[PDB]
């Protein structure tokens, strides 16, 4: 008999193989610590191997023989540089954001806070104010412009109807979600398992896109799950709880050795809580991009309701030309003159006339 | 102020060639 | 006067079109500065005491001297008007 | 068999020899407590010695004899004043900065924050606020104007891509790093280990330029380091967290006996956290220079995004000659007036006209 699934190294050093539901189930295979050291496998590894049914007194099948790991021939898994030893880089392969159904939104996103492979940015917005729908839009645009990249989206602490709608509108792309109905322990477990799985995939020099909903709700779920941490920070925050989200987010990077890891997460902001804004602050110094959406702009039904002024990236020249960089300088001058709601109204008038390539070059003429 | 001449877009030849190049590449492929 | 006004009138149907074209060119020259000219290399206007007409003594004459060349094209709707007319006023 | 590197005396009375990897390596060699006593050696000293391979059941190489310490014989090393009693003065040796790539930024620096050997300066701004590549610029300018000075850069709690980038783009100068990915203990180890090597290096009458990234992000990382350290101050700080950072930063000084120790570090402020701001003021009372950077400038992409008004030195005359001090006296009586944004563009244009002295010329 044969078994297949994702490695889930528990605290006792044994593993579980999940299905499409991606939590604890029963068709799991136990991989001995000897086997783990033999193939140098870490959790989240895509293991496929011959394993007879669980023997007498045995509740889960034991992986007698491994054949395919990381979709490939297993010597690579054992003989590969460790993730931490990979040489990082700045993002250099920007992702062209040219989608027809909503040209305005993705055009603005790219022209203002361009995104490349290995980007670590944050969409930062109050709740019920445009994070999820825009995440869906950019996910579809990525699925159209970069079919090569393994695109993965995680939804945390979210409404089940949104989950269903998106998974219907994901067009089969790997959509994993965690509704608010689920206990936060499940939330943390699934998020971490996705973390190591993506880590393994990048370890195979792969480009991994992760789109996370509710990074702030993620931090809150960690704080709930994190039982002590001792010192309680300003506003009731766990100090060391963030490190698991901090490890989770800082893992995103541009690696010089092939592949990439780009993660974009939804930040809830001006929610009136010191916890939320503070956590925004710690994760702000970790990310290379912030795209702010304002409550009142969304209130005026203007979409996208981007807070243009403070949104930006680092090392634009590493994704843009000096021509592009200087045109961006000039445009940001114009917009720093130009008031936010006013900015959106007149820019939506201005830019709709030409599509992302049409707009891109006709505007490099104009802007 | 007459609408027939009230607004008349003005652009130089080089930026005209840039915008028209954007027009011909606007028809992609 | 100015270089060949008769040629100017011949090459437009009605004078008010000519006036709006020359003045919009002048406004473009002012906003972008005089770098966005299309007669730069050799033939530039010149003052007497010095070479002051290189930068900006009078933009209207600059525009008219520009238009005598074939480097200027004007039309009722040659470019999507909304984009230009809503980027013009905020810089 | 020659063993080389920096001495890291372990806590158990024996020692280690660390290498250019700038962390805990396995190239370590044992220096017992008795060896410490008889040579009176300090850790971090530039050690070149003879050692022997580890024996059976023994895991780390054991030292045989010491030959070179800080490129000097041990006999002179026994006879040298320790750092604590060294007489400090105020900085006296300024550094001219007109660099061909961006003379504007360095010119603003010279006019506003003249830099002298042994200076304890500072630059303050929120996260993602114009610090690191400016640090790059000043480091490069130093690499030309003062190639003699041993220039060292420490990175704490930052993104690895920035680490690598500055690594190649510093042109081989001493760059040390500790990303936020790393556990806090590595942060502390690297930071204090750099501190102590610099202590010994200046101890030999050397001029040492320390480019510390993120002094107050270091403070936040130290709060993360801080397991308790005492009683809760406002904002979540405790009592004795600062002392190791304070002993770390206050070490910057101009010494009368030769050499210098100029440390420039970047401060994060205006983060909406009482903790962070309080650290800003409490280290403000420690440094001899602060360079403010406001965010309205940077949201406008105006660079260098310097809040010129808030910045100012201590004891200009002590570093700047009476003629130079008088001319900057007149100039500060002149330059104090103009209003922030219009100040930015008009001062930028004025320095864009000619070089600082050329402007005076
Ligand atoms: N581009 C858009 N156009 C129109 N309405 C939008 C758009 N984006 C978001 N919305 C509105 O905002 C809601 C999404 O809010 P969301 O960002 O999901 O909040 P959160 O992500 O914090 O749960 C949608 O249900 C819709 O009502
Ligand atoms: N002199 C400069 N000119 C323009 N941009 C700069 C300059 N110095 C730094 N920056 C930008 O500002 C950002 C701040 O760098 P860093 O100190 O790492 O961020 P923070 O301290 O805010 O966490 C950098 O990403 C860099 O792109
Ligand atoms: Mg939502
Ligand atoms: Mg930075």
């Amino acid at each position: 008999r044969l078994v297949k699934g994702y490695l889930e190294i528990s605290q006792d050093g044994y593993g579980f193989l999940t299905e499409n539901l991606h939590n604890l189930e029963s068709r799991v295979a136990i991989v001995s610590a000897g086997l783990i050291k033999q193939y140098a496998l870490r959790a989240g590894d895509y293991v496929v191997g011959q394993a007879r049914p669980p023997r007498e007194n045995e509740r889960y099948a034991t992986l007698l023989k491994v054949e395919a790991v990381n979709n490939l021939d297993p010597e690579a898994a054992k003989n590969r540089p460790r993730f931490d030893e990979l040489t990082p880089q700045f993002p250099d392969r920007q992702i062209r954001l040219e989608t027809t159904p909503d040209e305005l939104s993705t055009r603005v996103i790219d022209l203002l806070a361009p995104i490349g492979r290995g980007q670590r940015g944050l969409i930062v917005a109050p709740p019920k104010a445009g994070k999820t729908t825009l995440l869906k839009k950019i996910a579809n645009a990525v699925l159209k412009n970069e079919p090569d990249i393994k695109v993965i989206v995680l939804l945390i602490d979210e409404r089940p109807e949104e989950v269903t709608d998106f998974r219907e509108s994901v067009q089969g792309a790997e959509v994993i979600a965690s509704t608010f109905d689920e206990p936060p322990q499940n939330h943390i477990r699934v998020a971490e398992f996705v973390h190591e799985r993506a880590k393994r995939i990048v370890e195979e020099g792969g480009h991994v896109m992760i789109l996370l909903d509710s990074i702030t709700r993620l931090a809150r779920a960690n704080n709930l799950v994190t039982p002590p941490t001792g010192r309680t920070l300003s506003g009731g925050l766990d100090s060391a709880a963030l490190y698991f989200p901090k490890r989770f987010l800082g893992a995103a990077r541009n690696i010089r050795g092939g592949g990439s890891l780009t993660i974009l997460a939804t930040a809830l902001v001006e929610t009136g809580s010191r916890m939320d804004d503070v956590i925004f602050e710690e994760f702000k110094g970790t990310g290379n991009m912030e795209l702010h959406l304002s409550r009142r702009l969304e209130e005026r039904r203007i979409f996208p309701a981007i807070d243009i002024l403070k949104s930006g990236t680092r090392r634009e020249e590493l994704l843009l030309g000096e021509e592009v960089t200087h045109k961006m300088w000039l445009l940001r001058k114009v917009l720093a003159d130009m008031d936010p709601a006013e900015a959106m109204e007149m820019l939506l008038a201005r830019l709709a006339r030409t599509k992302n390539n049409k707009e891109f070059l006709a505007s490099l003429a104009a802007r | 102020g007459s609408d027939f001449v009230r607004f008349t877009q003005v652009v130089d030849q080089k930026t005209l060639k840039a915008i028209e190049e954007a027009r011909k590449e606007a028809v992609e492929a | 006067a100015e270089p060949g006004i008769d040629k100017l009138f011949g090459m437009v149907d009605s004078k008010y079109r000519l006036t709006v074209v020359v003045a919009k060119r002048a406004q473009q020259l002012l906003r972008h500065g005089f770098k966005n000219t299309v007669l730069e290399p050799e033939e530039r206007p010149k003052m007497q005491t010095l070479e002051g007409l290189f930068d900006d003594p009078n933009a209207v004459t600059w525009a008219m001297k520009e238009l005598l060349t074939g480097r200027l094209v004007f039309g009722e709707n040659l470019v999507p008007e909304d984009r230009l007319q809503k980027e013009m006023e905020r810089l």
